[PDB]
């Protein structure tokens, strides 16, 4: 009964510990899809820029909405965070405890 | 967190820094009138252009923001 | 569950501050729109001057 | 934010000073039969065996 | 003169005020132990 019981306690904490690693990635998945929105404007408007009609006034206009967009990637990339914790900011492994 | 900041760019706009700051044309007319109006222009266009770029940057930032604050 | 409270809270005035951006942003373009017919009308009437 | 003027500052500093008042004012008062808890720091002592 | 780093301030104060929480949550969780196991004593002398 006592170990039963051990057992079924560290079961229920695991399922808590799973709980809290679906929120972390889907928290992750979120500045990703934003990530990629970003980066098909960026090249919708490449899009615009690659032709030769263009003048090179019109091309600065471009390329200042191309710098726009690549500070806002910078500032998704390096200041979101989930439990004070950069996700996307360094390289890293995270381990999740799912057994007692 | 601290330091958390979207920059908008200002510029003063006045007749004086566009350029003309007085101009005739009856006679000392400018001697190029066209010129200096074009610039005042694309001057103007650039400036509106900067504008684009952060609504932009606005709007992806506060759309980013609510979708953060669900998952939170 | 305690810096989560601080996190959403934070996000949520941050946006709605950051909305002020906006605001300021769309008065500017169309303060410059205004300008821009003036400008617009003394190039063509400089070429009827000419 | 900087959109906000300085009048917003001082009604956001006014907003925040009363609430440092009340933590101030609820640190010195709560106090358990006689032991004011949180106006000084100190240690407790509880028997608890024979 | 406005603070340098507000935001850090206040996360440092969130800081101390949790762990000020958390060691009197363990000391309830101690005493009461120590109430349920002194009742058990009582009954068993």
């Amino acid at each position: 009964a006592n170990r039963f019981t051990s057992n079924i306690k560290g079961l229920t904490q695991a399922a808590r510990n799973a709980n809290d690693g679906i929120s972390v990635a889907q928290t992750t998945e979120g500045a990703l899809s934003e990530i990629n929105n970003n980066l098909q404007r960026i090249r919708e408007l490449t899009v615009q820029a690659s032709t030769g009609t263009n003048s090179d006034s019109d091309l600065d206009s471009i390329q200042d909405e191309i710098k726009s967009r690549l500070d806002e990637i910078d500032r998704v990339s390096g200041q979101t965070q989930f439990n004070g914790v950069n996700v996307l900011a360094k390289d890293g492994s995270m381990k999740i405890q799912v057994g007692a | 967190n601290d330091g958390q900041t979207i920059t908008i760019d200002l510029k003063k706009i006045d007749s004086d820094t566009l350029g003309l700051n007085g101009f005739n044309v009856n006679g000392e007319s400018t001697s190029d009138p066209l010129a200096a109006l074009d610039d005042a222009i694309s001057q103007i266009d650039k400036f509106r252009s900067s504008l684009g770029a952060v609504q932009n940057r606005l709007d992806s930032a506060v759309t980013n923001l609510n979708n953060t604050t669900t998952n939170l």
